[PDB]
């Protein structure tokens, strides 16, 4: 009953990992072709992605106290450990804005040079399940607001359990592949 | 308790990031180290990310939700690397010989 | 009424397409006004649109591949037409822009909507039948991925009327399909078709695979399973992890065409060739997604009409693995002339073949259950020894192809033109006429017609043959696919040939329809009483025909392989329980049609540039999304009462008919 | 038995006819009684059939499930090996061995036509090529818009035509003639037109005659504006002559998509 639906979703991520490399794939591809452009040692800024990192990397262990407190049965304390989580991956989501909003400003979109789509489509595409997961958390917060700790709640919680824990294992293959390997 | 295997998990992906970050922002006087060291941490730190986080498990769904994550990294890695070899000799050709 | 739609997007002054265009809108308001006649809106609703049945999902889905089959059929038959009057010198109809629109929808439609669903529909309807399942895993995400894949047949459809569909080929590659070289609507049409319809075949894949490994009845291992369910959990295991491919390709040429950015482009550092290598990633395994529970069902209908046990288990077991792995790394022998190296060529030249021996192990294991069996010619049984014959001859042609040097002149030649609709006819088409046949019964109550089925089958064997190996011969001379206006008169009185073998095949989609009439007309005379009309082996003839909707009142506990022939033989199954208990079923939702609406409506509208539609209807999918997430009524208990009223209507059916 | 594929011209061609047969031929082996038990085993077997063997519970033998692995298998690596060798024999991009001092074509394809230049001539065509027989023709193929596939089907293997990118192809002609090629890659509206004609003269003295006659016209292809007025998009295009080239006009369009 609830874990069948927590492995039904882990197959998903499965799928959603094939996904991803289908993007990484991609990226390899075209890292090189930069159409008379910047390169990634002339765009990508070191601090702001160790920033980034940290701050995905700080979500996961506060959904891991959220998890921790659903197996006690304070109710209170897994909605004030999804309030922090919330926070720090509206963290990372407001900082890859502010820096798509650098590069498509300053004529480095993806609409210039195909290293560009290829950097967009990837980072982008992370941080549409960054975006996805914080509704996802929202829509659980006000229901175990409303319902409490019920069994459809607790499947809840592992579910994005499983979602949350997976974006920051994409996170690492995203700053190694791209990030450190394009700032070499 | 549990705590621990979140908060071991915490710690050790601190360090392997730091390193990785530090080598790159440094300089580290060759690149061929780096770029070992910087794909040896990325693969230990996603291990430390399925164990302590994901719990991954050899005994979890009577043997599978590890044979379906065994499978799909063979599929990424024939996927990627089958790819990459693929377009590299396309690439190699259609040039001006 | 925004974007760019104009009313001069309607193909007026167009009169091929205009009859056909009121030859669907009469003909879906005439369907429309026989509803509201009989009374059966009501009927229609609770009971099949929100079904969350899967006996119900699995009917419906072949009811869209059988119609599809018919739209997918009448423009191939304007191909064979245009084509024998191309050569001989005439201009006739079917001018170039009118052709290219054809064989691009010919390819979609038969592909996605009429191979695809009625694989998919055959698994519905069976699998959790032969593993002793009450439902599937996840049975609302079921129905919702069942009306993912109307949204797909509603759009290729509406593209006949509303603008033009893409004139690209059925995979629409780069340049071709960018923007400045289509800058039309009919790629787009092209991308939202697939991306809609491919998000539900996933969550089928993912729905069939859970199914398969958790909902099992007590004591049915892995390898006691039927090996119909052993080719359904193979082929679902490609569906999740090859669609995710064709998920990704379709947006990068999306965001290359709305965003412009450079993907698969010419000039600024976009590469067209890693399209070509990631769309036959999916393309590969999206073949064996078809051919694969074709090999369960003509596994399970080998075994039953030769009143014999199958051979070898674990080898055609082992067999269908091998594929399933075996399917990834096979994919580059569809571009072998793109210039790649001789050892990349060589490589995968070498394991296309590889993949060819455990497809001859699953022939050979059908050869011998059918070796010292009591043959019954049944109409399926027929298309079993049909599949056997034509698949082999469609299978050779492409190990011929999987050479590169035998490749480079047969590249892209009516030799691959046949001999791909050697192994889909010959094996899927063929295969899911045969389950029709074989699951008709279990489905409906009463058998179909076995005069009109033979009939049906003379006519798509070697009227198939008179059709496609004329192509072989074609494909040597040297004409080319996708050839439309002044062909050749050296290839006339061979295109001559291959039109009349389409019209026997026509034929045989006419004999199908008087079957299904004939059937209909006269069923209270065939009904099928104790849900055996055949000798079955599985735990699916052990139900009634229709199944109790819930499909069984106690689950089976299983002790070996052939389930119920081993019941029979120990003179159970026709066993009453003493007692029993409530059965938790789900409910039926309306919402995966709402979900399915508002995706029609973003998908028109992201075609169209309708941009305030475009957000109402992609926040309407979302929104109904996490309204559905606050029902708490999604299941039910079926009482004692209903279930034994249910039963002693089958035992006494049982008592009445000898048993 | 005479087309096109089963009767070729080329060294190419006629080394894939060997390859097409003796891979046909191998595969007969299994196929052959696979059709053959299908109806065999049909005939044999029927339920009214009372005189033939039942055995309902026989479902496994060792010895039949080894030759039903055993010659698959068997076929397989002799097919591979096959497979291997022809590979890396008839590859385009391999030069043939003639010691002829082959002749170069550089092959651009338009919207739809197909331009061929010859650089060591100083010629430039529409919708024909001549070369000599006996001579090796060295093939470098480029587009100048959407995917095309250069084919001439009687003298051997195709290759695609790419934007930006130069693939490169290897003929000869054994016998003179004159062969249709085609583009085998769709290409758009005017892809049903993309044909042209591939004269293989019966010496040099007619190919110099050829490339004399096509340099008396007043057509040139001097700078990348008559190219551009040239690849303006048209169908069914006539034979034309151009008498005077740019002198690398064939690296030019491949820098108008890597520049
Ligand atoms: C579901 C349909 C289907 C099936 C079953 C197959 C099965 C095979 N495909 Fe056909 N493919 C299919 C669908 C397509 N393939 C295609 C294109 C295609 C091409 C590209 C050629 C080109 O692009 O120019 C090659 C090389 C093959 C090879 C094969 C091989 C070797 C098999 C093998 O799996 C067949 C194995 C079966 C055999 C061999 C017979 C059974 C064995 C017997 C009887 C005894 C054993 C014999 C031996 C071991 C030799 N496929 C295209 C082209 C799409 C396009 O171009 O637009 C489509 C749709
Ligand atoms: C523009 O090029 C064209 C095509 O390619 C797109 C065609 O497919 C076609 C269609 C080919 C045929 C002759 C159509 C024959 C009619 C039949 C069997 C189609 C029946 C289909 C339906 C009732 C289902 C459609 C229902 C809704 C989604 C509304 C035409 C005419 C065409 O001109
Ligand atoms: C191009 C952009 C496209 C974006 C489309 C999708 C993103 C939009 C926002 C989606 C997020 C909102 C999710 C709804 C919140 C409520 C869900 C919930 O609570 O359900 C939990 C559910 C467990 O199931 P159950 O407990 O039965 O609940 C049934 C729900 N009806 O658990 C579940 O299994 C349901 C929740 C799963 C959510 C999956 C996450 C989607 C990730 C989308 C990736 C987007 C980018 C893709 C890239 C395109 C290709 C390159
Ligand atoms: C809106 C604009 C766009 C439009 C696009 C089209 C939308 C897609 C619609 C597809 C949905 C599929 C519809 C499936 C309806 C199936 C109904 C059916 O089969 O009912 C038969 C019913 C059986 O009777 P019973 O005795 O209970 O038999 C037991 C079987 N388990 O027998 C009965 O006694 C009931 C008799 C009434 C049934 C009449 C309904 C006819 C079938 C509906 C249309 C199907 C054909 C067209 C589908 C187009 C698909 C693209
Ligand atoms: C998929 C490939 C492409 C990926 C990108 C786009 C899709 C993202 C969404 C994928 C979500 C997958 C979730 C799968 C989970 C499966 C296991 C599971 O937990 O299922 C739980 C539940 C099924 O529960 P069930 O028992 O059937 O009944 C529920 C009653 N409330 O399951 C559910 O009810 C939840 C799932 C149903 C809702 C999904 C429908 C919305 C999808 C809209 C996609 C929008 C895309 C638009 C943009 C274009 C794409 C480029
Ligand atoms: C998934 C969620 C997708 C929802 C997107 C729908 C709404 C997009 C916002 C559009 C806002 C706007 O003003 O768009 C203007 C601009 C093009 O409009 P304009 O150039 O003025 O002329 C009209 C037609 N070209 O618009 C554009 O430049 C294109 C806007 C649409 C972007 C396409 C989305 C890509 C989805 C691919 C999946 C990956
Ligand atoms: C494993 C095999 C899976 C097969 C999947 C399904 C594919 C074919 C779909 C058709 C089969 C469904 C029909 C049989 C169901 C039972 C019908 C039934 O019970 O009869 C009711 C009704 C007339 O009976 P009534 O007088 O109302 O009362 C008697 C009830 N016993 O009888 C009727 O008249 C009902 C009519 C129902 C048919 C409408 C469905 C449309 C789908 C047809 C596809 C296209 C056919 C080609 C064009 C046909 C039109 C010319
Ligand atoms: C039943 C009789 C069928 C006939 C007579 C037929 C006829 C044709 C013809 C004439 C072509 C184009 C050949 C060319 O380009 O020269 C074609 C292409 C194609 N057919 Fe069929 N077809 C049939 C069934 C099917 C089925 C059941 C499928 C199922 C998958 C299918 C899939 C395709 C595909 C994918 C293409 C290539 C699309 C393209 O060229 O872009 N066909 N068919
Ligand atoms: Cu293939």
């Amino acid at each position: 009953a609830g874990g069948t639906k927590i492995f039904g979703f882990w197959i998903y991520l499965m799928s959603d990992c094939i996904l991803f490399s289908i993007l990484f794939a991609t990226y390899a591809v075209l890292v090189n072709g930069t159409a008379g452009g910047p390169t990634g040692k002339d765009i990508f800024e070191l601090p702001f992605v160790l920033v980034e990192t940290f701050l995905l990397l700080f979500s996961s262990i506060t959904y891991g106290m959220a998890a921790i407190a659903m197996y006690k049965n304070n109710k209170s304390q897994v909605i004030s450990w999804l309030a922090l989580t919330w926070l720090f991956g509206a963290g990372f989501i407001g900082m890859e804005i502010y820096e798509f909003h650098h590069l498509i400003v300053n004529g480095m979109g993806p609409d210039r040079s195909g290293f560009l789509s290829a950097f967009f489509a990837l980072v982008g595409t992370h941080g549409l399940h960054v975006t996805s997961g914080l509704i996802w958390m929202a829509v659980l917060m006000v229901q175990i607001a409303r319902r409490g700790l019920t069994s459809t709640n607790r499947t809840r919680i592992m579910c994005l359990s499983l979602f949350w824990h997976f974006l920051d294992v994409v996170w690492i293959c995203v700053f190694t592949v791209v990030y450190l390997m394009g700032a070499m | 308790g549990s705590v621990k295997t979140y908060m071991t998990g915490f710690i050790l992906s601190i360090i392997l990031t730091v390193i990785p970050f530090w080598m790159v922002m440094t300089g580290a006087a060759s690149p061929a180290v780096i770029l070992g060291t910087i794909l040896a941490m990325a693969v230990v730190q996603v291990l430390v990310h399925l164990v302590c986080f994901l719990h991954m498990n050899t005994k979890s769904d009577e043997g599978w939700n590890m044979t379906a994550f065994v499978f799909t990294v063979l599929i990424i890695a024939i996927l990627v690397v089958g790819s990459i070899w693929i377009m590299w000799n396309l690439n190699y050709n259609m040039m001006m010989h | 009424m925004f974007g760019k739609l104009s009313l001069d997007a309607v193909p007026f002054h167009e009169p091929i397409v205009m009859v056909t265009i009121a030859g669907i809108i009469l003909g879906g308001l005439a369907l429309v006004g026989l509803i509201t006649y009989f009374g059966k809106w009501t009927y229609l609703w609770k009971e099949w649109l929100t079904s969350v049945d899967h006996k119900r999902l699995g009917i419906m889905y072949i009811i869209v591949a059988i119609v599809m089959l018919l739209r997918g059929f009448a423009d191939a038959i304007m191909m064979r037409s245009q084509q024998a009057l191309a050569s001989a010198g005439e201009a006739g109809f079917l001018p170039p822009h009118h052709y290219d629109q054809i064989f691009t929808a010919h390819g979609v439609i038969m592909i996605f909507f009429v191979a695809m669903p009625f694989v998919i529909g055959l698994m519905n309807l069976v699998v959790p039948l032969q593993i002793g399942a009450r439902d599937v895993a996840f049975p609302f995400l079921n129905n919702l991925s069942f009306w993912f894949t109307v949204v797909g047949v509603i759009l290729v459809n509406v593209s006949l009327g509303v603008g033009e569909f893409a004139q690209t080929g059925w995979l629409a590659y780069p340049p071709l399909s960018g923007i400045e070289y289509s800058p039309g609507v009919g790629v787009d049409y092209w991308i939202w078709s697939l991306q809609l319809s491919g998000i539900g075949t996933t969550l089928t894949g993912i729905n069939f695979f859970v199914t398969i490994l958790k909902m099992r009845a007590p004591g049915m291992t892995m390898f006691k399973m039927p090996v119909f369910t052993w080719a359904s959990l193979c082929a679902n295991v490609l569906i999740i992890a090859s669609f995710p491919i064709l998920t990704v390709t379709v947006a990068l040429l999306t965001l290359d065409r709305y965003l412009g950015t450079h993907f698969f482009t010419n000039d600024m550092g976009g590469n067209m060739m890693m399209y070509i290598n990631l769309i036959w990633a999916w393309g590969h395994p999206e073949v064996y997604i078809l051919i694969l529970p074709v090999f369960g069902v003509f596994s399970e209908i080998a075994a039953t009409f030769s009143r014999k046990r199958l051979f070898g288990y674990t080898s055609l077991v082992w067999a269908t693995v091998c594929i399933t792995v075996l399917s990834f790394i096979v994919w580059l022998h569809h571009f072998f002339t793109m210039g790649a190296g001789a050892n990349v060529n060589a490589f995968f030249g070498i394991t296309t073949m590889i993949i060819a021996i455990p497809t001859g192990v699953k022939i050979f294991n059908w050869l011998f259950t059918m070796y010292q069996g009591r043959i019954v010619f049944h109409s399926a049984m027929l298309w079993t020894i049909g599949f056997i014959v034509t698949f082999s001859v469609g299978g050779m042609t492409g190990v011929l192809l999987a050479v590169p040097g035998a490749d480079f002149v047969l590249h892209n030649s009516l030799f691959l033109i046949a001999h791909f609709h050697n192994v889909i006819i010959g094996g899927v088409v063929f295969g899911c006429f045969a389950g029709m046949t074989y699951w008709w019964p279990k489905a409906f109550g009463f058998k179909l017609n076995e005069t009109w089925g033979k009939r049906a089958f003379w006519f798509w064997i070697i009227g198939f043959f008179v059709a496609f190996m004329p192509l072989y011969a074609l494909g040597f001379m040297g004409m080319t696919r996708r050839l439309s206006q002044q062909i050749d008169p050296q290839f006339h009185t061979m295109l001559m040939i291959a039109a009349s073998g389409a019209v026997l095949i026509a034929l045989g989609i006419l004999c199908l329809v008087i079957q299904m009439y004939v059937s209909i007309r006269d069923r209270d005379q065939n009904r099928d009483l104790t849900g055996d009309p055949w000798g079955g082996r599985t735990l699916e003839w052990a139900t009634s025909s229709p199944p109790p909707f819930y499909n069984f009142a106690v689950v089976p506990h299983v002790h070996e392989r052939d389930a119920f022939w081993e019941m029979k033989e120990k003179g159970e199954a026709y066993k009453k329980p003493d007692h029993y208990e409530e059965i938790h079923m789900p409910k039926n939702s309306g919402a995966g049609i709402v979900i399915a609406a508002f995706s029609t409506i973003f998908g028109f509208a992201m075609i169209w540039h309708i941009w305030w539609l475009a957000i109402v209807g992609f926040a309407g999918m979302i929104i109904t999304w996490i309204v559905k997430s606050f029902d708490e009524d999604v299941d039910y208990y079926v009482p004692v009462a209903e279930i034994e009223k249910l039963e002693n209507q089958h035992f006494d059916e049982i008592t009445k008919a000898g048993l | 038995c005479n087309s096109a594929l089963l009767d070729p011209k080329g060294q190419i061609g006629l080394e894939q006819r060997s390859l097409i047969l003796t891979a046909f031929g191998l595969m007969l082996i299994v196929v052959i009684p696979a059709i053959l038990m299908a109806v065999g085993f049909a005939w044999k077997y029927r339920a009214s059939n009372k005189d033939a063997k039942y055995s309902p519970n026989w479902s496994h033998s060792n010895k039949v499930e080894a030759v039903v692995w055993t010659v698959p298998i068997l076929i397989i690596i002799f097919l591979a090996v096959l497979t291997w060798k022809t590979t890396h024999a008839l590859e385009p991009s391999k030069p043939l061995a003639h010691d002829e001092k082959p002749i170069t074509i550089e092959v651009v394809s338009m919207d739809w036509k197909w331009f061929f230049i010859y650089p060591e001539q100083g010629i430039a065509t529409v919708n024909e090529i001549a070369f000599p027989a006996n001579t090796p023709v060295y093939f470098k193929v480029t587009s100048n818009s959407v995917m095309n596939s250069f084919f001439i089907p009687r003298l051997g293997s195709q290759i695609y035509a790419m934007a930006g990118m130069q693939t490169r192809l290897h003929l000869i002609a054994n016998e003179p003639g004159t062969y249709d090629g085609i583009s085998a890659s769709y290409s758009g509206p005017g892809f049903s037109g993309m044909k042209f004609k591939a004269i293989a003269t019966p010496d040099r003295a007619a190919f110099d005659q050829w490339v004399a006659k096509a340099k008396q016209s007043p057509n040139t292809m001097s700078d990348m504006a008559a190219f551009e007025k040239l690849a303006a998009p048209s169908e069914y295009n006539q034979v034309e002559y151009f008498s005077n080239v740019k002198p690398d006009l064939f690296a030019d369009v491949i820098n108008k998509f890597m520049a």
